[PDB]
């Protein structure tokens, strides 16, 4: 409760005209005498004239009424609150709605044009204050309008928040500027409905239902342009199945555990697709340099993978040939580390060594890829695309046919180009991801290694088909490895180097085998003795029962 | 959870203040049980009767609706009226969306969308007062539930300025609570009653113990 | 609703707009009109109105000084 002059004052500043009954007023009886005021204006409360009765106060619920005795309908109602700041309370009535919270990191999101907008140096909560205004009572966009009662406003909302909420949990939506849209069923929610996820990332390009249709010459178009860089024949149906499922994951959220390889030998229409995945998903597609690939992480600061963070598709293009002179090797560590769901890596002048990994990795090369070592945790990181189909000027029509890397030659068309820079193919192609991510990825999203490829893993797929590792079972047939000439010092089945050459070389032809053959003797090398240089296998061809 | 549970019995108190014994024996003068239809047929047949509407056992089940009350001793003229309802409500659904985000954990959207959704609305008879009740057919919670909510609804009438959400009365928030019945006479010698509103035609829609999920 | 039959009424009640259906009021919905409040937010919002400045991507300012953006 607040003294009574105060209240006194508060209602002799409601009513504009003056009170003659000001002296009898007292703190015992404020509710029981009537008050007079002189007629020179209408009343505040409502205009009339010269009303002919007078007022009365009653007290209730810590608030005072003012009501006019006779007929209630000639003068309107006031109620005067007793306490309580009006801008602590226009501060709880903003907080209410959720349009304000706090993240882990320590930084502020807001939530306005339907938009999750979120600064690290903007005075947002007054933006959003201001915004905000229009829902609120007509009693407090006076009080809003002017900026140090915003401040004073956004001080009590940054006082009053003390919890922090996790931000992008669902993996099946896509953010737009002006909404969301579920994978699942297709359908685009719009306005609060998609406040309802706490997505920090957009994709930079408003969302328009008109264009988002099955049926229109731009889909055929597109489809045609489709079909020309990946034909839909027997032949290609796996890699198109391929091509399709690694184009469709982009969308999803989640944290993928593979590499696609786009290879091909020249103007097969790589950079169409990426350019057109780009103008698809707008600024989650982010484009890098080779040298996460051939550099390591840890030592000094790293850009690139501060701005890998929270990525849906990440793109590395123009691989140098690690044939020439001054190759650095592809490091297998690095593959492995970039297939995890948190990434170590620290931005310029900062602490945070931590990164979200939701990216597609896709790098674009034109010659073979080499690796420095080769195991059996890499052969399931890793995938490829073949990309066969030449697009040349008549001028070198022949000059391809008789080429043995392309596989059909079609007319470089000097169309598209502006036009995918102009967006004409943007909708389009969203439809036909959508299609192929529910086609594919909605039971469960997974990707899957292609080891038969990459030629240079295929020794090591051969040599544990070929080989076998010896081992007590063997033992009942002690005659058959006696024909062999294997001997059982230290029980176990010894195997002389100078046979073991002379075993393989008459099934692989060494040379480029023989790098990783001795890599194989030296890694897996055991002396039983200084001079018995045997070795803890068996050759299933030779010794298939022999 | 509950699932096939969903109430439509409606235990009904025919007279205030009723001996706690007598309660517990489930006596047939000031303790009944009927359903909505049967419950039409009473109150047809006798419209002198006095009936109160509570629940008969908390400790088992305890969904209900959402149920407010709003009292003031003034009339005013229509146009006001519905600013201030309108003001009102969504004042009174941005609390109890926001209550229910921080402290229950539910959906602050879906609770705020459920609760301005659908909303059954009364009236008096009183010429120079102006008193209803609020029931959210949308909307369910258990009783404690309400009774933590009761303190952010009392900060909020305190805090506000609209007549009648200075109005909202708190107390009704407690346990073994009562709620008198629409169309039915408060006191034996009262013809104050509540009368009906054109959105709604059926007693169902305004049963805070009904509960039926959809 | 359809065509609103009534006409619509406006008034005006501490320095505020009032728009409300004749006839059964609750048959549509009250809106509510401000009235004029400081005279700098006035001037900003004129100014405003002529889109001599605007704001870019960077989180800068251009203005629009003697024929030219300058930034
Ligand atoms: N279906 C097609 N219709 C028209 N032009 C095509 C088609 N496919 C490819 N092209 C043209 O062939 C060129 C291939 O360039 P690019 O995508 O860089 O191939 P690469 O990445 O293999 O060098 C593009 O400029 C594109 O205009």
């Amino acid at each position: 409760f607040i003294s009574f002059e105060d209240a006194i004052k508060r209602v002799s500043k409601i009513f504009i005209n003056s009170i003659i009954n000001f002296n009898d007023l007292d703190e015992n009886n404020f509710t029981t005498v009537p008050l007079v005021i002189d007629y020179v204006t209408p009343c505040a409360l409502c205009k009339k004239r010269s009303h002919k009765h007078p007022h009365q106060l009653s007290l209730e619920n810590g608030a005072i009424r003012i009501y006019k005795t006779g007929n209630p309908h000639s003068c309107k109602v006031k109620i005067v609150p007793l306490d309580g700041n009006k801008l602590f309370n226009i501060a709880q009535r903003i907080l209410d709605t959720n349009s304000v919270l706090l993240t882990e990191r320590g930084d502020h999101i807001v939530w306005i044009n339907n938009s999750w907008k979120f600064n690290s140096e903007e005075p947002l909560i007054t933006k959003l204050i201001l915004s905000i205004r229009h829902q609120l009572p007509k009693e407090y966009s006076s009080e809003l309008l002017c900026p140090r009662k915003r401040k004073t406003v956004e001080a009590n909302i940054r006082d009053m928040l003390v919890d922090s909420v996790e931000t992008d949990t669902y993996p099946d939506k896509l953010p737009f500027k002006n909404g969301v849209l579920d994978l699942v069923d297709g359908m685009f929610y719009s306005g609060d409905d998609a406040k309802k996820y706490t997505c920090t990332v957009s994709t930079g390009f408003k969302f328009d239902d008109t264009k988002f249709v099955e049926d229109s010459p731009e889909m055929e178009e597109l489809m045609n342009i489709i079909n020309d860089i990946q034909p839909l024949t027997d032949e290609n149906k796996k890699n198109r199945e391929l091509y399709e499922k690694t184009l469709s994951s982009c969308l999803c959220g989640a944290t993928k555990g593979c590499l696609t390889f786009f290879f091909g030998e020249t103007a097969t229409g790589k950079s169409t697709t990426k350019r057109l995945l780009k103008s698809a998903i707008g600024d989650l597609f982010v484009e890098t340099g080779q040298t996460i690939l051939t550099d390591v992480l840890d030592k000094g600061p790293n850009p690139f993978i501060a701005n890998m963070h929270l990525k849906r598709s990440v793109f590395c293009s123009e691989l140098p040939d690690f044939a020439c002179s001054g190759s650095k090797k592809i490091r297998s560590d690095n593959i492995k580390k970039l297939t995890e769901p948190c990434v170590i890596g620290r931005p310029c002048f900062s602490n945070k060594i931590n990164n979200r990994n939701h990216a597609t990795i896709i790098i674009d090369t034109n010659y073979k890829p080499v690796f420095d070592r080769i195991d059996n945790a890499l052969m399931r990181r890793i995938a490829v695309v073949r990309f066969r189909t030449h697009f040349s000027q008549p001028s070198g029509r022949e000059a391809a046919e008789n080429n043995d890397a392309y596989d059909k030659v079609k007319l470089l068309d000097e169309g598209l180009d502006g036009k995918i820079q102009n967006n004409r193919y943007r909708f389009a192609f969203l439809y036909l991801l959508v299609k192929w991510y529910k086609k594919y990825h909605i039971p469960i999203m997974k990707l899957y290694p292609t080891p038969e490829e990459i030629p240079d893993f295929a020794f090591y797929l051969k040599i544990g088909t070929l080989l076998v590792s010896s081992s007590v079972k063997h033992i009942p047939l002690m005659t058959d490895l006696s024909k062999k000439g294997y001997i059982l010092y230290d029980n176990v089945v010894t195997l002389p180097l100078t046979t073991f050459q002379q075993k393989i070389s008459k099934y692989f032809n060494s040379r480029l085998f023989g790098h990783d053959i001795e890599s194989f003797i030296n890694r897996h090398k055991k002396f039983a003795n200084v001079s018995d240089e045997y070795l803890q296998y068996i050759f299933i061809e030779d010794i298939s029962s022999p | 959870d509950a699932a096939i549970r969903g109430n439509d019995v409606i235990f009904v108190l025919k007279t205030i203040g009723v001996p706690s014994a007598c309660r517990q024996n489930e006596d047939p003068r000031f303790v009944e049980a009927f359903k909505c239809d049967e419950l039409e047929r009473y109150i047809d047949n006798n419209p002198e009767c006095t009936l109160f509407e509570s629940l008969r056992d908390e400790e088992a089940y305890s969904i209900v609706r959402i149920f407010m009350d709003v009292d003031l001793d003034a009339c005013l003229d229509e146009i006001d009226y519905l600013t201030a309802i309108q003001d009102f409500i969504i004042e009174v659904s941005n609390c109890v969306a926001r209550f229910a985000f921080t402290e229950c954990g539910a959906i602050h959207e879906n609770v705020i969308k459920s609760m301005r959704s659908n909303f059954s609305l009364t009236k008096s008879t009183n010429r120079d007062k102006t008193s209803f009740h609020i029931i959210f057919l949308d909307t369910y919670t258990t009783m404690d539930t309400l009774i933590a909510m009761k303190r952010t609804l009392l900060e909020l009438s305190r805090s506000s300025e609209n007549p009648l959400t200075r109005s909202i009365d708190t107390a009704v928030y407690r346990r073994k609570t009562t709620l008198r019945v629409v169309g039915t006479r408060k006191n034996p010698n009262c013809d104050t009653i509540h009368v009906m509103q054109p959105p709604h035609d059926n007693i169902e829609d305004y049963l805070f113990t009904y509960v039926d999920m959809n």
